[PDB]
């Protein structure tokens, strides 16, 4: 798993363009079978290489080239990447697939350090209402 | 000595059978423990599974006497009696405490008719303005 | 016993072909596994009433002051009675309804009674009772426990 | 061994005992316990019995969810367990176990309610650190590092 | 084992005359170490002000009558002394000790919500 | 400064204790807060990666040129 | 009995000078709680609506087995107290 | 038992003083007392006696 | 007849051979002087330790490349909280306040009333994530499975305010993570 | 108008525009509870001065979604049984009486059950 034969073998499979991207973020040239792609654009791969060690059989390719944020991974594939399930969310049974009664928009990553960061607030009204003053003529 | 139908401010009843040694009506052990378990199951035979959504939850006499003197293993339409008492008769344990107050003390639509919420040991009759707003351990 | 086990009988990833022979040639202890879990065997399937009311039959906390302890040496016990009968019986027990010093009781009583109840085994002192009477130990040897030989400054104790 | 608890009486293991009472003796003892635990782990894996894992009492343990949503008595016990807890009869206890650091014990006082009246936690590292001045006198500054590490001091346990 | 520096063994004094001498001896030790307190804790006040502060605390308990309260007060005063001399207190705690200090009228408190 | 875990963030289990600071940000400025009791190693690494992302957005020398 | 144990307790002076305690039998034990502050007992947090407080005795409820114990303890601490007769 | 669980004072760093200082306690969310849900009934009974017969007082015999 | 006659005990008896034997002298060794000096001067055991270390240099390391790879997770994992809906879009929580009472850290604040349509619903559900101990008691106590912890762990924030989750934030997490929540519930269903 | 944004009503009087960030929910304009703070008043704070309102969490209102489900109808029975449509992962099972001539919602789900013989009256 640390030999140069594995690296050269994976370098030949991916090509220069894909391997140079792995040489910039991944720190490791790796190859695998495309398993799916989430709604954010990440590509998820699985490795059949017999020399890969236990926890390294699944990996992600991020959309960016210089920065990679783990929160960009869609929740469907977040569980699969962590070996939570052997069924990728693009192979789910009709019964096992969640049913939503609201529209589903594009995956939004963690918004901290941006203007979109979550702002907490009290969702309840004031517990007492002040009297609205009304004046009546004195008889 | 457990009870559901005993209250010294009202007339004597023997329609709950939880005071066996009915000691409430009668003037002055494993069988008794078994008897209390047997009576407790009868009340819970038809009782709806409403404790999470029921206002008597933390202050329910049926709950406490099911825990204390019972085993741990085991459809009536509502009515309207005014905007002050919320009626869910599915939970009634048929103890006739409401009848004794409404006819003997109240004399009835009354200025005291809201006291039946106190006497009803279960969530059959509950305060309507108070509904769903608090739990007795919060107060 | 937990003697040495060959490397191929351990659920790790080893060597193959010419590289296994080389590994056996250059390892001081060649039967030691590499420690890397097997991919094809390890974690392949991913994880994704009153009769029994013993709490309410709890033992009751009962204390023994000098008054009741004196009563046992004087009046005996319910298992080994030494008490009178009738109205005489109730006269003697009502003596221990108020303060009765045990040191005063120990002054005037037959030692044949003290050595039978207060002490044990005919005057033998009462020894601190053990929490587990099955606690025994025995020294063993390296051919048994498999740990360090005798020249190391520790020893191994078995159940005995 | 002294006060067995929770299926330690149904397994086999040996205790390593030193003779010189220094840091090297305790290192060997802790290395033996490594192998004695692995001996127990194998036995438990081969002797795990079937049956319930929690006490069959819904006044202490939560009922299953499937039973909670169909049985009225299960729903009451689930409601009461999570809103009041369970009452514990009044009393007190001093229960000790063989914690990896040493003897860890708790002195719990119950007032008959669903909250503990008093809970004193006896920390093995608290007593070990109270003997450090007696042990470390004479030794040099690098030896204090060894003495600290041979006591297995986790200060959350010490301070709590 | 050995006790830390400036440690005294705890003893329950049963004589008011003997208690009075022990208090006066300790009061002298506070005054003598006053210049040390200014040095170690880097205070912004002269040692003369420190000695004045010490006297005020001793003057607060001047008229305590009960002997059992005297022993507990004396024991706690010894612990504080051992704490200050050995530099166990952090400098922030000693600085705030000298940070300690006209009450408003009824209307003044009424306007701001009082206490 | 990275604040890790519920104790350092806001006190956590010991929030209502007489001897606990209810958040390390009462004493020192905090740049990122990592949640969890404890945060996993990956949760901490993610927090570090967020800080490294913010550090790569620093404009200290262009601040001198364009803001001073 | 008459010892000023508040001098060596370590509690602040306001328990003796300002705060007032109540002794009551609520139905088998006697309890001691403190009367609320006129101001500062509660105030709504503007951020998340939490109930803020500056009353450090708000959650303290002493328990006693007899009426004599509750009164004796309160006097021993120099507390200003009133007994709520049952 | 009379010492409140949150104490009386709290620390914070004072920018003007350049140091950490103690201040009287104030809580953004006061501690909530759910303990008031103490059962109006007793749960455990009177228990079962396990005193050894060798330590119980003897009983007088009936009349001859 | 016990050992109580001599104040003895069964536990007091040391086993046979408990007393340490006589310590050896210089003449009672098994190795010659040159044998012990060759292991000493030539550092026999030190060189062996180096060789063992050099063996590890040729083995596969354990390191995984986070965030491109993730460590294993289980359906019982406790992470970021989220409120859940029924498939129809209705909230599961009936504002029953069970999770508020259980919560060991008192990190949950609930205010409830009657909805306009008449349902027992909450209008205020806050979890202080800087106070929670991620202990799962709220999830275990919920009778409708409304409150859950998702396997998410990567939600670190710049400010401490962002860790004050209100009902809108918690419901948004439930919508975001509903599919991953479904994985854990289905797998962990038999054991709950 | 500021009235449909700060008052609690049974039904919205106008069409909910999901791009309007002043609405209580993307699908509902007015708050659905009397103690619920209007979303317009909540966002008028110092902490929202330089924040992007579009990215703030805005879950859809459950009150609007639950009532778009069709009324369930029972044939040849007077009692409706509901258990969350999930069994062990639904809600506790309850029995709903259908004597009255109206649709009675479930105590947990909110699904409104009715008798088929009462269909025409309820649809009116
Ligand atoms: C860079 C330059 C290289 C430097 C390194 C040079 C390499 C050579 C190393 C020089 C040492 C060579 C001498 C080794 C032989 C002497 C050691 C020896 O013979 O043993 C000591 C001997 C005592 O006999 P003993 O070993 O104790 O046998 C009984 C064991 N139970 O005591 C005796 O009686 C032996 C006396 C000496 C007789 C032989 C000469
Ligand atoms: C060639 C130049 C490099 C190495 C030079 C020094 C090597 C050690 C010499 C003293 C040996 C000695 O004293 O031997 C004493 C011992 C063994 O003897 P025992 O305990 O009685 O054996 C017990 C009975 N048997 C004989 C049946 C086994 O041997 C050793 O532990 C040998 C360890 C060498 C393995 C590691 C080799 C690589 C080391 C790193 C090199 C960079
Ligand atoms: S009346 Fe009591 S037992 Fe029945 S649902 Fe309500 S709380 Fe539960
Ligand atoms: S409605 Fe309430 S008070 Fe009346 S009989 Fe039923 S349980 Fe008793
Ligand atoms: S793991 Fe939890 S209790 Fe421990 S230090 Fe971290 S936040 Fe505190
Ligand atoms: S996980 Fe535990 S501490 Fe966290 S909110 Fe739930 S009950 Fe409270
Ligand atoms: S336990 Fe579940 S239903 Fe009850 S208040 Fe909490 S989230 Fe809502
Ligand atoms: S209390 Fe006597 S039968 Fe009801
Ligand atoms: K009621
Ligand atoms: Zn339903």
């Amino acid at each position: 798993s640390s030999s140069i034969q594995r690296t050269l073998r994976n370098l030949w499979k991916n090509g220069f363009k894909k391997s140079f991207k792995q040489l910039q973020g991944y720190n490791d040239i790796k190859s695998g079978r495309l398993v799916g792609t989430d709604s954010f654009g990440n590509k998820f791969y699985e490795v059949d290489d017999p020399v890969e060690i236990h926890m390294r059989t699944r990996f992600v390719e991020y959309t960016g080239f210089w920065r990679q944020d783990m929160s960009e991974v869609e929740p469907g594939w977040h569980y699969w990447l962590a070996y939570g399930t052997d069924v990728p969310p693009n192979q789910l049974k009709p019964e096992e697939k969640s049913v939503r009664a609201y529209p589903v928009k594009k995956h939004v990553p963690n918004l901290t350090y941006t203007d979109g960061a979550y702002v907490p607030y009290n969702t309840a009204r004031p517990k007492c209402a002040t009297w609205d003053p009304k004046v009546t003529e004195r008889p | 000595i457990p009870r559901y139908c005993y209250h010294e401010k009202l007339a004597v009843a023997g329609n709950c059978r939880m005071c066996l040694v009915a000691s409430c009506a009668m003037p002055v052990t494993p069988k008794i423990k078994k008897a209390r378990e047997g009576v407790t199951e009868m009340l819970l035979e038809n009782h709806p599974l409403d404790c999470p959504v029921c206002d008597q939850g933390g202050e329910c006499d049926l709950q406490e006497q099911s825990l204390r003197y019972g085993s741990d293993r085991g459809a009536v339409e509502n009515k309207a009696i005014g905007p002050l008492i919320k009626t869910s008769m599915n939970r009634c344990i048929h103890c006739t405490r409401c009848v004794r107050f409404l006819n003997d003390v109240a004399g009835a639509n009354s200025e005291l008719s809201a006291n039946v919420i106190d006497l009803c040991p279960v969530g059959a009759l509950t305060s309507k303005p108070y509904a769903f707003r608090a739990r007795p351990w919060e107060l | 016993s937990g003697g040495p086990v060959p490397v191929f009988k351990k659920y790790t990833t080893g060597s193959k072909g010419i590289w296994e022979k080389i590994r056996q040639l250059l390892t001081l202890v060649p039967n030691r596994s590499t420690g890397n879990p097997l991919v094809k065997n390890y974690r392949v399937p991913p994880p994704g009433y009153y009769d029994r009311d013993h709490r309410r039959n709890y033992p009751r906390l009962v204390a023994f002051d000098q008054t009741k302890v004196s009563g046992l040496l004087t009046l005996g016990s319910a298992q080994n009675p030494r008490i009178s009968v009738g109205e005489k019986g109730q006269k003697e027990l009502a003596v221990f309804d108020q303060s009765v010093s045990l040191s005063s009781t120990l002054a005037t009583i037959d030692p044949k009674v003290v050595k039978s109840e207060l002490l044990a085994e005919g005057g033998s002192p009462v020894v601190a009772p053990s929490l587990n009477k099955k606690m025994k130990f025995r020294l063993t040897e390296e051919s048994e426990h498999g740990m360090y030989p005798e020249d190391y400054p520790i020893r191994i104790f078995a159940q005995n | 061994k002294s006060q067995p608890y929770d299926a330690y009486d149904k397994v086999d293991f040996d205790i390593a005992v030193g003779t010189k009472g220094d840091c090297y003796d305790r290192y060997l003892i802790r290395m033996t316990e490594f192998r004695q635990s692995l001996r127990i782990i194998e036995q438990c894996c081969n002797q795990m019995p079937p049956g319930p894992v929690k006490v069959e009492d819904f006044k202490v343990a939560p009922p299953p969810r499937a039973l909670m949503k169909e049985d009225m008595e299960a729903l009451i016990h689930h409601f009461l367990l999570y809103t009041k807890g369970y009452a514990v009869p009044a009393g007190e206890t001093y229960t000790a176990i063989e914690a990896p650091k040493g003897e860890m014990a708790v002195y719990v006082v119950s007032d008959g309610s669903e909250r503990p009246y008093r809970c004193k936690i006896r920390a093995p590292g608290f007593a070990h650190l109270g003997a450090f001045d007696h042990i470390a006198r004479g030794h040099f500054l690098p030896d204090a590092v060894a003495i600290i590490g041979t006591m297995d001091l986790v200060f959350g346990e010490v301070d709590r | 084992t050995n006790p830390t520096a400036f440690a005294q063994t705890t003893r329950y004094v049963k004589d008011s005359t003997e208690m009075r001498t022990l208090v006066l001896n300790l009061y002298r030790r506070y005054l003598r170490h006053s210049r040390g307190f200014v040095n170690n804790y880097n205070l912004d006040i002269p040692a003369s002000q420190v000695r004045t502060k010490i006297r005020q605390e001793f003057e607060r308990q001047r008229f305590v009558k009960d002997l059992p309260l005297k022993n507990v007060l004396y024991m706690k005063a010894q612990m504080e002394f051992q704490e200050l001399v050995n530099f166990w207190k952090q400098q922030c705690h000693v600085m705030q000790y000298f940070e300690s200090i006209k009450g408003d009228s009824f209307v003044q408190k009424f306007l701001k919500g009082a206490q | 400064v990275i604040s890790m875990g519920s104790c350092a963030n806001g006190g956590g289990y010991y929030h209502y204790s007489y001897s606990v600071v209810r958040g390390v940000d009462r004493i020192v400025p905090v740049d990122i807060y990592v949640p969890g009791c404890p945060p996993t190693s990956e949760a901490l690494m993610y927090g570090v990666f967020q800080l490294q992302k913010k550090m790569m957005d620093g404009q200290t020398h262009r601040m001198w040129y364009r803001s001073y | 009995t008459d010892l000023a144990k508040e001098l060596v307790s370590g509690a602040p002076k306001e328990l003796i000078t300002e705060r007032v305690a109540r002794i009551y039998q609520e139905t088998e034990t006697w309890k001691i709680d403190w009367d609320i502050l006129n101001k500062g007992n509660r105030w709504e947090n503007d951020l998340m609506g939490y109930q803020s407080s500056s009353d450090y005795m708000q959650g303290t409820i002493l328990k006693f087995d007899t009426r004599e114990g509750a009164i004796r303890f309160a006097k021993g601490q120099g507390w200003d107290y009133y007994i709520q007769e049952p | 038992k009379d010492f409140p669980t949150t104490g009386y004072t709290e620390v914070r760093y004072d920018a003007e003083k350049r140091r950490v200082v103690y201040e009287p306690l104030e809580l953004t969310q006061a501690w909530r007392n759910f303990t008031v849900g103490s059962s109006v009934w007793e749960q455990v009974g009177d228990g079962k006696d396990f005193t050894p017969e060798s330590f119980k007082l003897p009983t007088p015999a009936p009349d001859p | 007849p016990t050992l109580a006659l001599t104040s003895g005990s069964i536990q007091g008896t040391h086993p046979e051979g408990f007393r340490l034997p006589r310590p050896k002298t210089w003449e009672e060794s098994s190795e010659s002087a040159l044998s012990k000096a060759t292991k000493w001067y030539l550092l026999s055991e030190i060189f062996r330790g180096l060789y063992i270390t050099l063996e590890m240099y040729f083995r596969a390391p354990y390191t995984i490349y986070y965030p491109f790879e993730k460590g294993p997770v289980s359906p019982r994992f406790r992470g970021e909280h989220a409120l859940r809906r029924y498939p129809s879009g209705e909230e599961r929580c009936i504002a029953c306040k069970l999770c508020e009472a259980v919560c060991p850290a008192q990190a949950i604040t609930i205010e409830a009333e009657e909805r306009i349509d008449g349902s027992r619903r909450t209008y205020k559900y806050d979890i202080d994530m800087t106070k929670c101990i991620y202990c799962g008691y709220c999830q275990e106590s919920c009778p409708v499975d409304a409150i859950v912890e998702t396997p998410n762990v990567e939600y670190a924030t710049e400010t401490r305010e962002e860790l004050l989750y209100n009902k809108e934030k918690l419901l948004a997490n439930g919508d975001k993570w509903e599919q991953e929540i479904q994985y854990a519930l289905d797998a962990d269903a038999p054991y709950r | 108008s500021t009235k449909e944004l700060t008052t609690a009503r049974i039904k919205d009087i106008s069409k909910p525009d999901e791009n309007n960030l002043q609405q209580q929910a993307p699908n509902r304009i007015s708050p659905w509870s009397k103690s619920q703070k209007p979303r317009a008043e909540a966002q008028d704070n110092v902490r929202f001065a330089v924040k992007d309102l579009a990215k703030q969490p805005r879950p859809y209102a459950a009150i609007d979604l639950i009532y778009k489900q069709p009324i369930r109808y029972i044939e040849h029975d007077n009692v409706a049984v509901c258990d969350g449509n999930g069994g062990a992962q639904g809600h506790p099972k309850v029995y709903i009486n259908l004597d009255q001539n109206k649709a009675i919602p479930c105590g947990y789900c909110g699904l409104r059950f009715a008798q088929a013989a009462f269909k025409e009256d309820i649809e009116s």
